[PDB]
RNA sequence: UCAACCUAUUCUCAAACUUUAAAUGGGUAAGAAGCCCGGCUCGCUGGUGUGGAGCCGGGCGUGGAAUGCGAGUGCCUAGUGG
RNA sequence: CCAGAAAAGGUGUUGGUUGAUAUAGACAGCAGGAUGGUGGCCAUGGAAGUCGGAAUCCGCUAAGGAGUGUGUAACAACUCAC
RNA sequence: GCUCAGGGAGGACAGAAACCUCCCGUGGAGCAGAAGGGCAAAAGCUCGCUUGAUCUUGAUUUUCAGUACGAAUACAGACCG
RNA sequence: GUCUACGGCCAUACCACCCUGAACGCGCCCGAUCUCGUCUGAUCUCGGAAGCUAAGCAGGGUCGGGCCUGGUUAGUACUUGGAUGGGAGACCGCCUGGGAAUACCGGGUGCUGUAGGCUU
């Protein structure tokens, strides 16, 4: 045979990693360099802009760390986009830009700095950086959090970054990772970045799949056909959504329904029940052995 | 001609006969070894 | 060959075992520690007598083997060749040192490994013999005549434990009949009320 | 003679405790230290930048200087017959608040609170902590049954 | 009944040719693999140095290539038409994968060429199941449970069912 | 069968082994240089008269464990270093 | 401190623990028995209870070991357990 | 971006050991060396770019008389990666 | 009742196997044109929503291993201070205070912060 490797001594000596490390959600080596404040700043908050891209959503939220747990100050999800007129295609780059913009303008609405630092009204995709206006309250700066995303060129985390930057946040960045930075020649095609923001990567592919095989087109873009969006509706829809977001970025909470108090799972049984279980198990095994023998 | 090498025998008796005096408690301690761009700030806050 | 054992008697030094640092240690000449009919069950040698030290001293590994041979040679005469089980329960680990002279003097003094010795606390079982309950005085006399090989002071105590176990003699057959401990050779295995229930089923089946 | 290394004889002193190896938890980092905080020193092996020396492990001092990652602190270190209030720069992992101060702080606020109280009453409360006094007289109720007799147990050489 | 995501499927097929020496043998052992696969293979270096085999540290001694999907199923059925759709009981791993080897490459489709020479090759079929990407995705990695993993008899019944393969006892 | 191997058991150990882990011991704290308000200044930090620090002005004594005792401070200096 | 002793022993004497047997008459002590199969099997030149290896029963019994010791070439003769 | 030492099951020649693959794997590896500490989306391994191995004034720690040198720790001003 | 995003303390949260998961999620899943990266669209990146709790994950179970917290072991081992105490010594008893750790026997099996949903 072979020695059992997950031995009782193995479980005695075994040390766990952190809970979020075991779940996989948190990179602590990146987290400590992101989130810790210099000690001569003395309880001054250090705001970070967390982007998490999901299968059906994009979570964009701004947070600073206290001891008992980091406070979220503002949030903006991709499933708030049908309020602003994006019915469908919620996990793509354009929706990432829209929710970054919504996070930015909603935070500026919370702090009362809407009419100052309005940022790029006309989307271009250049180097944009919010200069702080003297005599006014200074521009909000925060630091981009990507978590565990491989930050290569064209990432929707950098799409949400461009959304917050054009919304008016002073996030430090550079145009190496935006879609359009040509790798071999080291320049940045802002028109390509702009059509990626406005979604012509999806609309051009939609016009592509309309050509050769339309049931594959319906298999790819199903609810685009159901929600009546077409490649000539595409760019104007995102521009109307940008105008709607920059017009009214405040967020309502849904009124809470009164609970029925229904226990949807199975609660933890006491020690009396699980001692009685094995008592009648031993009684059952003995009374089933004595007759079968 | 060997010798006794190291000892700490009569040393504690020699210390306490004048006493191990604790350092001089004094308010307004100095500002040497403080962060110099903090102390620039402090000196401009004093001069204005 | 070796110097008298009144020299290396008291537990003076720190326990200095045969290890990575002390190398070249000559082997302690006791190497058989238990013998007799050591291949036996627990049911057939209940009685057990312990030679218990009563001094904090060092017993040499040569005196251990001398006393083992003296306690074996009596019971092969007395109890027959398979009617007992000696277990010496002090393995020697403390290696002792020797500064031998040939003229340098005392300068540069740290001994070479000479022998191995066993440091024995107050009230500790040196040797223990299990046999039938009818061979009680044979254990007493065997341990008595094996006392004279050791230095110091030893008493002889016949325990209340069933053989080489940690369970009492008035409770051993009770707990066997209750199936709370099961034989596996020289000793027993204690079954708690804590395992998974299939191990309960497998012993009650 | 002994070597005079910076880290001689600290194989258990800066060692991490059992099953507490690995990543430093971040609430050590997220705790702000202002000027004049009474604060303890306990070096950590996982980080090596800003190690306080092994004569300061377990000493309590007072913060005088705060930098980005580290803290200056005046600790009392005893040199053969005297005690120097000397100042050292310690990185933020190796240092932790003293709870020997906040019990005094809450006692100051507590007895100034009850000195503001009972001032309009005229009630004179006691504020100096007296030591644990001798126990006063009290009836022990032998309710019913008698005290149980104890005897020295007879000797049996159980070994 | 049946739940269609525990339907058993292949997830990769790995080829190698370990020529055991570098140079013109090995660089054509790669050229036969790109004839098989339509993609460039990768030279594996030697991990240690054993003078008995004639290899040294970091010598290019083997060439390997992994294939997925329909091209993998094509190369698999070519090799099984070589091996007569018949394998053995011992050819199957405990974890559920299997594999075998072919003694010369001219049988499974490759025209014999004198500049290439002759080369034997290995298959290894890594059977998957929809859900085995949990083990190697980056963000929330986890093990894949106990019901879901492949036994050995599930691989045996998969091979006896999919291709009507003959498992001989041995 | 003899062995290695594997699984629960068992006898005996460590200055340069260790999960646990004392006694004696080592820091710090036991208020007026402390608290509690109001207002300035700053070229540092800053979503924010945010943060921190320094200044002015005011109010608080039941002097905040026990015991004991005057304390601080500076020159010059012999002998000693088996 | 500190100026001298141990293992081991003693039917000297004094305490103490534990277990036996004893008016169904013990411990001594003086007397009477101490038998048969049988000179039990292996062996050995000879071993008859008595140098050796394993067994170790029965009968008659108030009671006697296939023998505790002295003896013998081997017996005999004596002695002991009972 | 990866995960090590080792082990189990497999795969033409191939074996005890060459290469491919699956699974277990709290470190049993590696970090130039002596040992000790420390380390797992790293301090290890592999890639890309590099010269913070640079210019400069103070403070502090270590040995210590509370002196040097060596070594190291916080800062600060430049130029940079 | 519960989940997601980010957390705090880091096993009362780990590990193995089994059972159940309404809704919203989180996932698995379908693809490779574009951004991106590989031998390989497996991973990473990008575009989706045909299918599905099978797995991840969540809740629960195991006279479960572990871990955590108590009892016993134990006023035992060790120990501050003391004696013109014993003992040839080794070491031991006492006075004054402090006081552990296995084996063995119980009990527990994540709490919680900020933000947003679901149970209309
Ligand atoms: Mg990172
Ligand atoms: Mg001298
Ligand atoms: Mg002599
Ligand atoms: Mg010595
Ligand atoms: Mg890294
Ligand atoms: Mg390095
Ligand atoms: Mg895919
Ligand atoms: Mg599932
Ligand atoms: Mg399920
Ligand atoms: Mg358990
Ligand atoms: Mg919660
Ligand atoms: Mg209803």
């Amino acid at each position: 045979f072979v020695k059992v490797v997950k031995n009782k001594a193995y479980f005695k000596r075994y040390q766990v990693k952190f809970r979020r490390r075991r779940e996989g959600k948190t990179d602590y080596y990146a987290r400590k360099r992101l989130v810790i404040q210099d000690k001569n700043k003395y309880n001054t908050p250090k705001y970070r802009m967390i982007v998490r891209v999901t299968n059906r959503d994009i979570i964009c939220q701004i947070a600073y760390a206290r001891i008992e747990g980091d406070m979220i100050v503002c949030a903006a999800y991709a499933h708030e986009l049908p309020k602003y007129g994006v019915k469908v295609g919620l996990t793509n780059y354009a929706a990432a830009y829209c929710t970054g913009l919504l996070l930015a303008r909603r935070l500026l609405n919370r702090f009362g700095m809407d009419k100052i630092y309005e940022g790029q009204v006309e989307v271009t995709g250049d180097e944009y950086n919010v200069e702080s206006i003297d005599g006014q309250p200074g521009a909000f700066t925060c630091y981009l959090d990507a978590g565990l995303a491989r930050t290569t060129t064209g990432n929707k985390v950098f799409g949400a970054l461009k959304g917050a930057v054009d919304g008016g946040l002073s996030i430090p960045h550079s145009t190496k990772r935006f879609p359009g930075y040509d790798s071999e020649s080291k320049e940045f095609n802002a028109e390509v970045h702009r059509k990626h923001i406005m979604g012509q990567n999806v609309a051009d592919y939609m016009r592509y799949l309309m050509e050769e095989d339309e049931d594959a087109y319906k298999k790819q873009f199903s609810q685009y056909i159901k929600n009546n969006v077409t490649p000539d509706m595409m760019e104007e829809m995102y521009k109307k959504a940008h105008a709607a977001i920059r017009e009214n970025p405040v967020y309502e909470k849904k009124p809470k329904r009164e609970v029925k108090k229904k226990r949807w799972n199975r609660p933890k049984m006491s020690l009396a029940q699980k001692k009685d279980r094995v008592a009648q198990k031993k009684a059952s095994f003995l009374r089933a052995q004595e007759r079968a023998a | 001609a060997k010798s006794k090498n190291h000892t700490t025998h009569n040393q504690s008796r020699k210390w306490h006969r004048n006493g191990i005096k604790k350092p001089r408690s004094q308010r307004y301690e100095s500002l040497k070894g403080v962060d110099p761009k903090f102390l620039r700030n402090m000196r401009f806050a004093k001069k204005h | 060959g070796r110097r008298p054992a009144r020299c290396y008697r008291y537990c003076k030094n720190k326990p200095y075992p045969k290890s990575r640092f002390c190398r070249g240690v000559p082997d302690a000449k006791i190497r058989i520690f238990d013998l007799g009919r050591k291949k036996a069950k627990v049911d057939e040698f209940p009685l057990c007598g312990h030679m218990v030290s009563d001094e904090y001293e060092q017993l040499s590994s040569e005196a251990l083997e001398a006393a083992r041979i003296c306690a074996n040679k009596y019971m092969v005469k007395s109890c027959g060749k398979d009617g007992f089980h000696i277990r010496v329960r002090l393995h020697p680990f403390h290696v002792i040192r020797i500064n031998k002279m040939l003229q340098t003097g005392m300068r540069g003094a740290f001994g070479k490994p000479q022998g191995t010795v066993a440091r024995v606390h107050i009230g500790q079982v040196i040797m223990s013999i299990r046999t039938k309950l009818q061979n009680k005085e044979h254990v007493v006399e065997a341990l008595r005549r094996a006392k004279f090989k050791f230095p110091g002071r030893q008493k002889i105590h016949i325990s209340k434990k069933w053989g080489f176990t940690k369970f009492n003699a008035d409770e051993f057959e009770d707990m066997v009949a209750e199936k709370r401990l099961i034989p596996d050779g020289c000793g027993v295995k204690y079954i708690p009320n804590r395992g998974p229930l299939d191990k309960w089923r497998a012993l009650h089946s | 003679t002994n070597t005079k290394g910076k880290r001689r004889g600290t194989r258990y002193m800066f060692s991490r405790p059992f099953r507490k190896h690995g990543v430093v938890p971040l609430a050590t980092y997220m705790r702000i230290y202002k000027k004049g905080d009474i604060v303890d020193i306990k070096g950590m092996g996982t980080v090596q930048k800003g190690m306080p020396h092994k004569c300061y492990h377990g000493k309590t001092g007072r913060v005088y200087n705060v930098t980005q990652h580290a803290v200056g602190i005046v600790v009392n270190k005893q040199v053969k017959g005297k005690i120097l209030a000397k100042r050292i720069n310690v990185r933020i992992e190796h240092i932790k608040h003293s709870k020997s101060r906040d019990s005094f702080l809450k006692r100051v606020k507590e007895n100034d609170q009850k000195k503001k109280e009972a001032k309009e009453k005229g009630t004179w409360v006691q504020l100096k902590r007296q030591p644990a006094p001798p126990r006063e007289a009290h009836f022990v109720r032998t309710n019913g049954k008698e005290p149980e007799l104890l005897e020295p147990i007879p000797y049996e050489f159980m070994a | 009944k049946e739940n269609p995501m525990r339907e058993l499927r292949i997830r990769k097929l790995c080829l190698n040719i370990c020529v055991g020496e570098s140079g013109d043998r090995l660089t054509r052992a790669a050229k036969v693999l790109e004839q098989l696969t339509g993609q460039t293979p990768v030279f594996s270096k030697a991990r240690y140095t054993v003078r008995s085999f004639g290899i040294r540290r970091n010598e290019k001694i083997a060439v390997h290539c992994t294939v997925r999907g329909a091209k993998a199923e094509e190369i698999l059925e070519k090799g099984l038409k070589v091996r007569e759709y018949e394998l053995r009981k011992n050819n199957f791993s405990d974890t559920g994968n299997f594999g075998f080897g072919i003694q010369e490459h001219i049988d499974l489709g490759i025209k014999y060429d004198p500049s290439i020479g002759i080369y034997g090759l290995d298959f290894y079929v890594v059977l998957g199941r929809p859900g085995f990407s949990i083990a190697d995705k980056k963000r929330r990695t986890g093990c894949i449970g106990a019901k879901h993993r492949i036994s050995k008899e599930e691989a045996m019944r998969w091979f006896q069912q999919k291709y009507d393969g003959i498992i001989l006892p041995g």
